[PDB]
């Protein structure tokens, strides 16, 4: 017993170092995701009412996400 | 002006309790950095890749900010 | 990978275990994105194992307490006592106290 539970915390330990990382790409994600959908539901409209110029909105919201991304 | 807040902070926990029932790293970020916290540990470790600085980097975090 | 498509094989192994041993192992079961197919096999392995080698020194515990003196005479005790609690395939606790211990723990 006292031989496992050293090797069963070893195998939590690295884990717990795993999944901080992912952790963080979750959070730089679920912003992201947000951003895609404005610029993908922000440029339907134009075929929806097939207008022109392109709006201020998707022209600085392009910038935003790759801003973000860079 | 304490007695004015109370006043104010009295009606809105007065308006409280009827419509929620109806209805059923260093600098100062704020709240939001909770949603970022883990984020924001591994942004300084790895510093070196990334290029903005602390203030864009905020103000790109706060503009991003649903 | 972790061959997830079979339902049928997947399912009757989870029906087999035990209760402790299936929240056990539904509590890990996230953390396989990051390894691979044997990794997983270990890493679960070794939670049951400690489990069962808990259940099993708590076990003799108990019985030498009660002035019992050979694994023999343990399991006798255990029949009868079943038999009381009534009047009133072996699990893995119940293959590391057998006369014999498995190759694995020598």
């Amino acid at each position: 017993l006292r031989e496992q539970i050293l090797l069963n915390g070893a195998r939590k330990a690295r884990l717990t170092e795993l999944v901080k990382e992912r952790m963080a790409y979750q959070e730089y994600q679920t912003i992201l995701e947000d951003l895609d959908a404005q610029v993908n539901a922000a440029y339907l409209k134009r075929t929806r009412t097939m207008g022109p110029g392109i709006g201020d909105l998707a022209r600085t919201l392009m910038d935003r996400r790759r801003r973000w991304i860079e | 002006a304490m007695l004015e807040q109370q006043q104010l902070e009295e009606s809105e926990k007065q308006l409280q309790a009827e419509m929620d029932k109806a209805g059923s790293s260093s600098a100062n970020l704020g709240a939001s950095s909770l949603t970022l916290k883990h984020l924001i540990a591994r942004i300084d470790q790895k510093r070196e890749r990334v290029r903005a600085s602390d203030a864009e980097l905020r103000s790109l975090m706060n503009e991003v900010r649903k | 990978e972790h061959n997830l498509l079979e339902y049928r094989e997947n399912t009757k192994a989870e029906k087999k275990r035990s209760r402790e041993e299936r929240e056990l192992l539904n509590k890990a079961k996230p953390f396989a994105r990051m390894m691979n197919r044997h990794d997983f096999e270990q890493f679960c392995q070794g939670l049951i194992d400690e489990l069962n080698l808990r259940q099993a020194i708590a076990q003799l515990q108990e019985w030498r307490s009660m002035r019992i003196g050979d694994l023999k005479s343990g399991e006798k005790y255990e029949q009868e006592k079943a038999l009381r609690i009534q009047k009133s395939p072996p699990s893995g606790a119940a293959l590391l106290v057998a006369p014999e211990l498995p190759a694995r723990y020598k």
